[PDB]
RNA sequence: UAAAUCGAGAG
DNA sequence: TCATACGCCTCTCTGCTTATCGGTAG
DNA sequence: CTACCGATAAGCAGATCTCTCGATTGCGTATGA
């Protein structure tokens, strides 16, 4: 019985939720693919881009909300990282409690963020890093 | 005729009322999900083999999947999906607003 | 299902609930009395197992309908039980209620304060103020108890009043797993408390203990030397289903408070006094004739297993009125003690031999009495209860028209994604394409073709549900049919509708294809249907192979035909085999090419090809 | 394929009850089609094409006072092999009442069938 | 017949009954075939055309 | 479609108040009346109470109880609530459009 | 064990909305997951 | 008695003749190929009460 | 007729179904399947036979539109492309009272039933000598103490005694 | 046309 | 003498549930 | 001192994919023939 429902939330057939997240980050499995492949992704950035279209999924999506709360988020970890489990009070959430992934551009895992982040910095390459971050977040969408 | 029915008619549509959720607040996806997509498919087939006018041009269509599919592509189908909550709270999509893929 | 035959209304749930004697009474059609199921003609009897009344029987007319076999729904009757009957479900809470009860002052031997206590819990558990039922317990703070009482019963009352005000509970009461788990855990508790403690502290009189042997006979210990004392201070029989009842609806009549929310998970919005005359059947439910009728060899004819179980059960009730009757005229004319005592220790026989008669009706188990025996008849409880019941075979699980079977033999030359079907399945197969201005030329090919050249069709269902087969009809009959395909309806009432044409599977239909054991999503997919006119396997691609995990092998699958367009736009792309490239279980890929063609591959991409 | 099937008539009259079932044909109007498959004392010829809805054997019946036939009961075409009339060890010298029927039908290797 | 397709599911009346005002029913009989015929073929305007002309003149 | 449309697929007859299927029943005309789905259960004897009233098959005659819709539901769950109705146990159907 | 839980479901009154896949599929009405987990409106264009 | 012991397999007995299963005495010397007919005669069981528990030694 | 208006005004709320083919003609689908045939038959809900009907509206299934919308949301059912919906419309319908007085004409003359034609539209079941010697003619105030409507068409019995 | 038990098999 | 209807005619796992021998306060 | 409360010892109850064939169906007894 228990099943996606449209809060991004699982729960069983009758209401009581089980998760409220599937997995913690909401991302199909058959899908997971290929999102972590970032060197692919680079090489292939013109077909990608090709069949996600960002300039028709513009009207109907926000960017700039998610965006700043990650990377407002992104810096306190980094900040905080080097503290205890028990010891790390939460301040900021993590983004994808708040804003909805499927509504959000750059609503992402901390995971998937952490890992796009690591290899934009240790990999230096016409694509800038503006534009793969901004086509990664869609695929992430 | 007694008040005895109005009465559960008229808390029938205040439940019914207190349940929608407004456009203004609406908080899904706005995508449109595979299996919304295949249930406005198939009950668009139905009703065109069921003799509903189309919209489309029928360039030697006989496959009333395949007429719905072409509607569907050109975004001619009248349907409005309620998108149901765990709740019983509803939101009412429709084909236009809800973008393929 | 037929898509032009709309249905409006719609079950919205179900709840369950105990037949009252009063309503089967009003309900029924006839009464049952004598135990012959068949005379010497077989013609039904009039008060019988087979009685007209209770549906129309081979080629009779139901008495009650006034309907054919193929007509008649099947009306209900009913028996009626001389003596009131344990049911063997409810066996254990008659027990548990029978102890743990008082006989003198008809409480239970609880505290009244206790009890109300229960209730209290339980009646802020219906409405779901699982933490209210918590905080009520801190309210402990002969005449302070009634005040103690109200005290309880007023914060009770404010807590669902403030609950149902501000949006947290409506008047039908909020039901979850955690409040039902609760629910059962005080209910548990409370039995466990009930069971435990003797000397009823309402009276202070000490009660005689109950005891079983089998779930027909009960019996009583009388109080012990110790025990027969402080009984006349205040100032191991057979005990009667009737006299059990008695005390039990006495019992009940008085503790119907916390009885209430005991027998209630949710709100008793019908305000329906429950009673002890629940757990004891004075009649008993005949299904009808038609889920009674008899088994049909060529020759060989069987009787009902439950209609076997009805008849002794008539042949006992017959038995018992019989001898009552006598032990009415023994009465009358007086006679010495043992003249009445041998016929009264044959009825209280009688008496316990229907109890294990209902009993082995209802549950098989429960059945005493065997000494070789050939098979002991499955009660009603054992034909729903095992792997082999009724909800394991046949609503998990059901047979299924519009479908096929076959072996499977490999064909590199399908798109992938398709399916052989071979022509034999090809010819019975079909789906009710209605006609339309689009689909009239298709179909009336189809129609002229007919049911043996494929592609072609076999019914012709008209807007009236009439269904003008083809099997029987010349070339020329099928022309005229099919130049009367598309025509204005006459009727008002069918004027929406429009001929239905059950055209053979087509080159453009999509079907269900299935191998044992499905032991994933990959094992049942849609492939679409690619009519390969030359033998009788179903014939599959390469790539499909590694999902359904078989080999051309002799091995074996079945092939599903949806039947509307639902279905087919539902198997075309939620369950196509398109949308199947990667499995769930890790993300890995589980299709592509298997043994020939990775040697083919390595030798043609070598460098030394040219 | 060999296949064999007994038309055992006395089945009905299993008590000490006279027979009442004969094989061959009565005198009612009985389909004159029936005689492309069956002989004349309602036995199917010797390398017969039967297929389903095809007549086998043909009994009479002194109750309902009509000519009935069984039926051939496979979809698979089969040819009539051997056809057995089989007495009665008791002495009273009973009519024909048990018939054994043999078919055979032609296996050839279509796909499918294992090697 | 009786089918989902030309008999209500549920005909329930949500009010009580009301009298016709205004004491000329041709406010609604010289407007009910004015919006019909401006198929039905059982006695529906036949046997219906007798009610109107009586309150006014005779048949 | 594989479960219940074309494997036990039936179009039986419900009450609405009593939420039972196989107590419902059908009537026997007069004289060029219609034979009406009614239930027994609602349906009051004539003692104890035209296009009012319905008959059993019988000649007993039965007023009032002649509401009742139609619902698809598979035939093995009539069988299992005969069954039930066998041990004591009614099975009550809410029905949406009351 | 369908005998035990039809009594602990009938003594209490236990009331079921038929919510999880099994009541449905006995009842015989549309899943609530997948396709079955919304409705389908028509946008008729009337005066 | 004995053509129906032989017909069945059933072992109807008052004393048990010291053997731990009832049914499953005799089977059918089937005949679809010599193999398989003399295949009938060499071979042996450890007896019905052993097809069912789960120690597989 | 007798001091009655005995024609009744009464709003129903009634659940139909819409076929798929009336789909940009909705109010007028519905009103062809179920309204048109209620038309000059009895239906013991409303209270008698009706005459017809005026103010059709369809119940939207979208709360929050207006009451105005020209677009309204018909529900389609999961396993039929039909929709079903609720509906309001006023009837009016004759609502005849039993015990009350009732003028009707005479057509049709037999030997034992009188045939009497309220409105020439009230089916019901030769000169001789009446009370006052007055030929037996169509105008007269009949009873309604008994009336039949297990036939396809209801219909009265009485006598002049009240 | 049935239903149960046993036996022999295929994947 | 003798046939068919009536009357029966012994080698695995998880809990739950009840009964009975120890202890603490009053 | 003795009743309420636990803590084992024992017993009890419920469990441990589809498809095709074939074969088979009780003794026992007791009275009207
Ligand atoms: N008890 C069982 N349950 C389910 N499937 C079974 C089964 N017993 C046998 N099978 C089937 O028998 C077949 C044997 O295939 P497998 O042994 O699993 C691949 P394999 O070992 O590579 O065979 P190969 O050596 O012939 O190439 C499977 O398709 C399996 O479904
Ligand atoms: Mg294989
Ligand atoms: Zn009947
Ligand atoms: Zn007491
Ligand atoms: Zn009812």
């Amino acid at each position: 019985g228990v099943h996606v429902s449209y809060d991004n939330s699982i729960r069983d057939a009758d209401g009581t939720l089980v998760q409220f997240m599937y997995g913690g980050d909401a991302i199909d499995i058959t899908k997971e693919s290929h999102m972590t492949q970032f060197e692919f992704c680079l090489d292939n950035y013109y077909a990608l881009l090709k069949k996600y279209n960002p300039s028709a999924l513009i009207e109907h999506l926000d960017v700039e909300s998610a965006l700043k709360y990650s990377k407002k988020t992104l810096k306190y970890r980094k900040k905080h990282s080097k503290e205890p489990h028990y010891k790390q009070s939460v301040k900021y959430d993590p983004v994808l409690a708040k804003y909805n992934p499927a509504k959000y551009l750059g609503s992402v895992s901390e995971n998937f963020q952490d890992k796009l982040e690591s290899f934009l910095d240790k990999n230096s390459k016409g694509v800038n890093e503006k534009k793969f971050r901004a086509l990664m977040q869609l695929k992430y969408m | 005729g007694p008040e005895d029915f109005q009465q559960h008619e008229q808390i029938r549509r205040k439940t019914l009322k207190e349940k929608a959720i407004p456009k203004d607040q609406r908080a899904t996806t706005p995508y449109m999900t595979k299996y919304e997509r295949a249930r406005i498919l198939g009950t668009r087939a139905l009703q065109i083999s069921m003799n509903a006018p189309v919209f489309v041009d029928l360039e030697g269509e006989t496959d009333p999947l395949r007429i719905a599919m072409k509607e569907l592509a050109e975004k001619k189908i009248p349907l409005v999906i309620r998108r149901y909550l765990p709740d019983g709270s509803f939101e009412d999509w429709s084909v236009e607003e809800l973008i393929v893929d | 299902m037929d898509i032009s035959k709309p249905v409006g209304s719609e079950i919205t749930s179900v709840d369950f609930g105990i037949l009252t004697a009063k309503e089967i009474r009003n309900l029924s059609a006839k009464q049952i009395t004598n135990p012959t199921v068949l005379d010497n003609l077989g013609h039904p009897v009039s008060g019988g197992l087979y009685d007209l009344a209770l549906g129309a029987f081979l080629r009779n007319l139901c008495s009650t309908c006034g309907l054919d076999e193929k007509f008649c729904p099947g009306h209900q009757g009913h028996i009626e039980l001389p003596v009131p009957c344990y049911n063997p479900l409810f066996f254990n809470q008659l027990y548990i209620y029978l102890r743990a009860s008082c006989l003198f002052c008809h409480h239970f031997r609880l505290k009244s304060v206790e009890v109300h206590r229960y209730a209290c819990k339980l009646r802020l558990l219906q409405y779901g103020l699982i933490d209210e039922s918590y905080k009520l317990d801190e309210i402990t703070l002969s005449t302070l108890l009634n005040e103690l009482k109200s005290k309880r019963s007023e914060y009770v009352d404010m807590a669902i009043a403030k609950a149902l005000s501000d949006g947290r509970t409506t008047e039908r009461g909020s039901f979850t797993a955690t409040v039902n788990d609760e629910r059962k855990k005080l209910v548990h508790e409370f039995h466990k408390k009930l069971l435990s403690r003797g000397k009823c502290d309402n009276c202070g009189m000490f009660s005689p203990k109950f005891r079983k042997d089998g779930f027909t006979k009960i019996f009583e210990t009388a109080l012990n030397e110790k025990q027969i004392t402080n009984n006349r201070v205040k100032g191991s029989t057979y005990i009667l289903s009737t006299e059990v009842k008695n005390i039990l609806d006495t019992v009940f009549r008085k503790e119907q408070c916390v009885l209430q929310y005991v027998f209630h998970s949710r709100p008793n919005l019908s305000r329906k006094l429950v009673k002890a005359d629940s757990f004891f059947m004075d009649v008993l439910v005949v299904p009808p004739t038609r889920f009674r009728l008899p088994s049909k060899l060529g020759e060989e004819v069987h009787e009902n297993s439950q209609n076997q179980l009805l008849s002794k059960v008539l042949t006992t009730s017959l038995l018992i009125r019989d001898l009552n009757d006598d032990l009415s005229k023994l009465q009358k004319d007086k006679v010495s003690l043992e003249d009445r005592r041998v016929i009264f220790s044959r009825l209280m026989n009688a008496f316990v031999t229907i109890q294990n008669d209902v009993n082995a009706f209802i549950d098989s188990t429960k059945a005493q009495g065997r000494t070789s025996g050939k098979v002991p008849i499955p009660g009603v409880k054992q034909a729903l209860e095992k792997k082999e019941g009724l909800f394991r075979k046949h609503m998990m699980g059901k047979r299924v028209n519009y479908a096929a079977r076959s072996v499977i033999s490999p064909d590199p030359n399908i798109e992938t994604n398709e399916i052989g079907v071979p022509p034999v399945f090809a010819v019975k197969l079909t789906y009710p394409e209605p006609v339309t201005a689009y689909n009239i030329a298709e179909l009336r090919q189809a129609v002229i073709n007919g049911p043996d050249k494929w592609p072609g069709a076999t019914q012709i269902q008209n807007e009236d549900g009439s269904l003008v087969s083809l099997i029987g009809m010349s070339v020329e009959q099928r022309k005229a049919l099919a130049n009367q395909l598309l025509t204005p309806s006459s009727n008002v009432s069918t004027h929406t509708l429009n001929k239905k044409v059950y055209r053979h599977i087509k080159n453009r239909d999509v079907v269900l294809m299935n191998r044992q054991p499905t032991l994933h999503k990959a094992s049942m997919m849609g492939h679409k249907v690619r009519v390969l006119p030359n033998e009788k396997t179903l014939r599959l691609h390469y790539a499909n192979t590694g999902a359904y995990n078989a080999d051309f092998d002799g091995d074996e699958m079945n092939m599903h035909f949806p039947q509307n367009e639902n279905a087919r736009a539902e198997a075309l792309n939620l369950a196509n085999t398109d949308s199947q490239y990667l499995t769930p279980t890790s993300g890995s890929p589980v299709r592509g090419l298997i043994q020939d063609h990775i040697s083919a591959g390595v030798w043609l991409t070598s460098k030394d090809s040219f | 394929m060999y296949k064999t099937e007994k038309v055992d008539l006395a089945l009905n009259r299993n008590r000490g009850d006279p027979i009442t079932q004969h094989f061959g044909f009565g005198n009612d109007e009985w389909p004159k089609e029936w005689l492309e498959k069956l002989d004349e004392d309602g036995l199917p010829y010797i390398g017969t094409y039967v297929e389903e809805g095809d007549p086998i054997c043909a009994y009479f019946d002194d109750t309902l006072n009509k000519t009935k036939i069984k039926t051939y009961h496979s979809s698979e075409p089969a040819y009539i092999e051997e056809v057995n009339l089989i007495g009665d060890e008791s002495n009273k010298f009973q009519e024909l009442q048990t018939v054994s029927i043999k078919y055979r039908i032609r296996r050839t290797p279509q796909i499918g069938d294992k090697f | 017949t009786a089918t989902t397709l030309n008999t209500p599911v549920v005909i329930h009346a949500t009010q009580l009954p009301q009298h016709v005002s205004t004491d000329e029913v041709l406010q609604f009989l010289e407007s009910f075939i004015d919006e019909k015929e401006n198929t039905n073929l059982s006695s529906s305007i036949s046997q219906l055309k007798r009610i109107q002309r009586d309150f006014k003149g005779l048949p | 479609d594989r479960l219940l449309n074309s494997s036990d697929y039936t179009q039986a007859s419900v009450c609405r108040e009593c939420g039972s299927i196989l107590t419902t029943q059908q009537s026997v005309p007069r004289i060029g009346s219609i034979s009406t789905v009614c239930c027994r259960r609602c349906s009051m004897r004539f003692e104890d109470a035209d296009s009012q009233i319905w008959e059993d098959g019988q000649g007993n005659k039965f007023v009032g109880g002649n509401e009742t819709t139609t619902v698809a539901i598979p035939f093995v769950l009539k069988y299992l609530d005969s069954e039930l109705s066998a041990m004591g146990i009614r099975l009550r159907y809410n029905v949406e459009p009351k | 064990t369908t005998c035990q839980f039809l009594t602990k479901a009938v003594l209490d009154n236990e009331r079921e909305q038929l919510d999880s896949p099994s009541a449905r599929i006995v009842v015989g009405k549309l899943n609530n997951v997948g396709t079955g987990s919304f409705d389908v409106l028509a946008k008729v264009p009337n005066a | 008695k004995m053509q129906y012991f032989l017909s069945t397999g059933n072992l109807v007995s008052q004393s048990g003749l010291d053997l731990q299963q009832v049914s499953g005495y005799t089977v059918v010397a089937e005949k679809i190929n010599f193999y398989r007919f003399i295949s009938h005669f060499r071979m042996v069981h450890r007896g019905s009460f052993f097809a069912q528990l789960k120690t597989t030694t | 007729n007798g001091t009655s208006n005995c024609i009744v005004r009464v709003p129903i709320a009634l659940y139909v179904s819409l076929a798929p083919m009336y789909l940009e003609n909705p109010l007028q689908g519905v009103m062809k399947q179920h309204l048109n045939p209620l038309v000059m038959k009895y239906n013991n809900k409303v209270g008698g036979v009706v005459l017809g009907y005026e103010g059709l509206k369809i119940l939207d299934a979208d709360p929050l539109s207006k009451e105005d919308t020209s677009e309204k949301l018909i529900k389609i059912t999961p396993d039929t492309p039909f929709g079903f919906t609720w509906c309001h419309v006023n009837l009016y319908v004759w609502q005849p009272q039993v015990g009350d007085v009732l003028e009707g004409y005479i057509f049709i003359q037999s030997a034992s039933h009188i045939g009497l034609l309220i409105h020439d539209a009230f089916n019901a079941s030769g000169h001789w000598v009446d009370s006052n010697g007055e030929p037996i003619d169509g105008k007269l105030r009949f009873t309604v103490r008994n009336v039949h409507t297990t036939g396809r068409v209801v219909s009265v019995d009485g006598t002049l005694i009240s």
